[PDB]
């Protein structure tokens, strides 16, 4: 009942998450920013970190944060 | 018979490639409001090779 496990506003950190045939593919990019308000206009592209061969049916998701 | 070995007989839709659906929940074959409970048209979704 734990079918897999692994261990390894001055900035904007971007990520992409997708699944193909059970291969869950993870992409990333980081930069400093000076538009502290909101998303910058100009371009960037993400690059891969890992592909996880996990096989799960996924349709919904949620983020996790620090607490006081 | 060896009953350690089993396969899914029923599902609502086919697997995509490597869709690893392990769930053993009782299958309502339409007619009976099974709500996970055994009975007529409330099938166990697997079978054993025995």
């Amino acid at each position: 009942n734990c079918t897999f496990e692994y261990v390894s506003f001055k900035n904007l950190r971007e990520f992409v998450f997708k699944n193909i045939d059970g291969y869950f593919k993870i992409y990333s990019k980081h930069t400093p920013i000076n538009l502290v308000r909101d998303l910058p206009q100009g371009f960037s592209a993400l690059e891969p970190l890992v592909d996880l061969p996990i096989g799960i049916n996924i349709t919904r998701f949620q983020t996790l944060l620090a607490l006081h | 018979g060896n009953y350690n070995y089993l396969y899914r007989l029923f599902r609502k839709s086919n697997l995509k490639p490597f869709e690893r659906d392990i769930s053993t929940e009782i299958y309502q074959a339409g007619s009976t409001p099974c709500n996970g409970v055994k009975g007529f048209n409330c099938y166990f979704p697997l079978q054993s090779y025995g």
